RNA sequence: GGUAAAACAGCCUGUGGGUGAAACACACCCACAGGGCCCAUUGGGCGCUAGCACUCUGGUAUCACCGUACCUUUGUGCGCCUGUUUUACC
């Protein structure tokens, strides 16, 4: 849509090191508005980070960033950062920067988002994925309809993306959630449900990213005879 | 003393078609300076009530908001199957701001079988040194599953993990991953394996299974 | 914004309400409380003044009385300065 929030920084970062986080805007211009970030640890609530005011530069902040993170707005580029030094575990979450909307318009209501951003706070080290397919067979076929799919083994830390045929396929796809390893390590599986019909003729490639460890996997998943 | 936003219920099940109705409770007062975001698996929170009672625009009208004192409601006049979420107040009245909990709405449907598939390991997986079996349970209503791993008839403890996705925006309904991991070593002293599924769809529970080395 | 013509306001200090792309800060508007200075003091005045007109209260010189001129003070209208808003044309 019009406005956009874009943002950039995450990654895994060591206990107590530091990270900037970027928010880029388009659609507007950040000196107009308030600039907050909100964050999520995996699995939990949105917790309030951090906001600038305009004309004013007021900055405010949550007691439990206050004194460890700094948020700026430069508008000669029109881009809002946050400056987290001094991570703790229980910082890892979703980063989000949030524009707070026009008063007469939306009130003081967060009308545009970023996707959001990963910290991950760790003295692991990142590894790349294994891609395994998981073909199609008699055994995955049940009326017309055949299930393939890709397995994402033993990579660190989230997250990975996984499209199908370059995201040219979309319905009947099933990316699960990861579920962490005795080991420590990540992995999950993505599934779709096709046309038996089609297992002969269309070729079904999963894509597998994982930015932490430079990783970009195409892997085909070709029917195997059971 | 910062504000708390106290929200409940923690999640609720409703039927398509169901007035639901989410409360949040400020510890103080914050005027009409409450917000209201629905938050879907994976993305950012979207704004549906700003001023406590005013419809941020592109919103459907089936969500509305109302004010008495600190106690703030958020209403779906007829819930949707794509309304399945995670509800979200805020105030904005002091800083530092603050949410509430969040509220998990599931949609309540009719009772849909699981359909089962597995997966034996690959060729690639088996020579880097591990085995993989994968049970595949889609599209299936309740969530509540179970999967039962018999290696040559006798069952697995502490052999598998499982992976459930979210309720399905469109049909409401879950599936699920099982997959279980075995060393080549141990993967190759036997011969079936076999995934056996109990669910409430399922007249009496499912089995697929293979032999290794025929698939 | 330019031009032209108006309106409303302007002693100080806080406070509150609002508006300005605006939670605070800032700017402006609108209120309230308290205070200061001037006066002819139960009340009235104060954006600024070496000026102008008139008036009024006290003086000072002429001076028998009367009358005249200057000063001062009460106001009114100017002159001078600021802020905001409106209209017409460009």
């Amino acid at each position: 849509s019009e406005v956009q929030l874009v943002e950039s920084g995450g990654g895994l970062v060591q206990p107590g090191g530091s990270l900037r986080l970027s928010c880029a805007a388009s659609g507007f211009y950040i000196s107009y508005s308030s600039i907050h970030w909100v964050r999520q640890a995996p699995g939990k609530g949105l917790e309030w980070v951090a906001s600038i005011s305009p004309y004013s530069g007021s900055t405010y902040y949550a007691d439990s960033v206050k004194g460890r993170f700094t948020i700026s707005a430069d508008t000669s580029k029109n881009t809002a950062y946050l400056q987290m030094n001094s991570l703790r575990a229980e910082d890892t979450a979703v980063y989000y920067c949030a524009r707070q909307g026009y008063r007469r318009r939306s009130g003081r209501g967060f009308d545009y988002w970023g996707q959001g951003t990963l910290v991950t706070v760790s003295s692991a080290s990142t590894k790349g994925p294994s891609v395994f397919p998981l073909a199609p067979s008699s055994k995955s076929t049940s009326g017309g309809t055949a299930a393939l799919g890709c397995l994402v083994k033993d990579y660190f830390p989230e997250p990975v993306t996984v499209s199908w045929n370059s995201g040219a396929l979309t319905s009947g796809v099933h990316t699960f959630p990861a579920v962490l390893q005795s080991s420590g390590l990540y992995s999950l599986s993505s599934v779709v449900t096709v046309p038996s019909s089609s297992l002969g003729t269309q070729t079904y490639i999963c894509n597998v990213n994982h930015k932490p460890s430079n990783t970009k996997v195409d892997k085909k998943v070709e029917p195997k005879s059971c | 003393s910062d504000i708390q936003m106290t929200q409940s219920p923690s999640s609720l099940s409703a039927s398509v078609g169901d007035r639901v109705t989410i409360t949040c409770r400020a510890s103080q007062s914050v005027s009409s300076a409450v917000a209201w975001y629905q938050q879907k698996p994976g993305k950012a929170p979207k704004l549906l009530i700003y001023s406590a009672s005013s419809l941020y625009s592109g919103v459907p009208s089936r969500f509305s908001g109302s004010r008495s004192g600190t106690d703030f409601t958020l209403t779906i006049s007829s819930l949707q199957p794509e309304d399945f979420a995670t509800y979200y107040c805020q105030q904005s009245y002091s800083f530092p701001s603050t949410f509430g909990q969040g509220t998990k709405v599931e949609i309540k449907r009719t009772v849909a079988a699981p359909s089962v598939f597995i997966f034996p390991p690959s060729d690639e997986q088996l020579k880097s040194g591990t085995a993989s079996v994968v049970c595949l349970l889609n599209n299936f209503y309740p969530r509540e599953a179970k999967v039962q791993w018999k290696v040559d008839n006798a069952l697995q403890s502490g052999n598998s993990q499982e992976s459930v996705t979210e309720q399905d925006s469109a049909d409401s309904t879950y599936s699920l991953s099982s997959t279980l991991t075995l060393s080549k070593a141990d993967y190759e002293k036997h011969k079936v394996y076999a995934c056996e599924v109990t669910h409430q769809g399922l007249s009496s529970p499912v089995t697929k299974s293979f032999n290794r080395g025929e698939c």
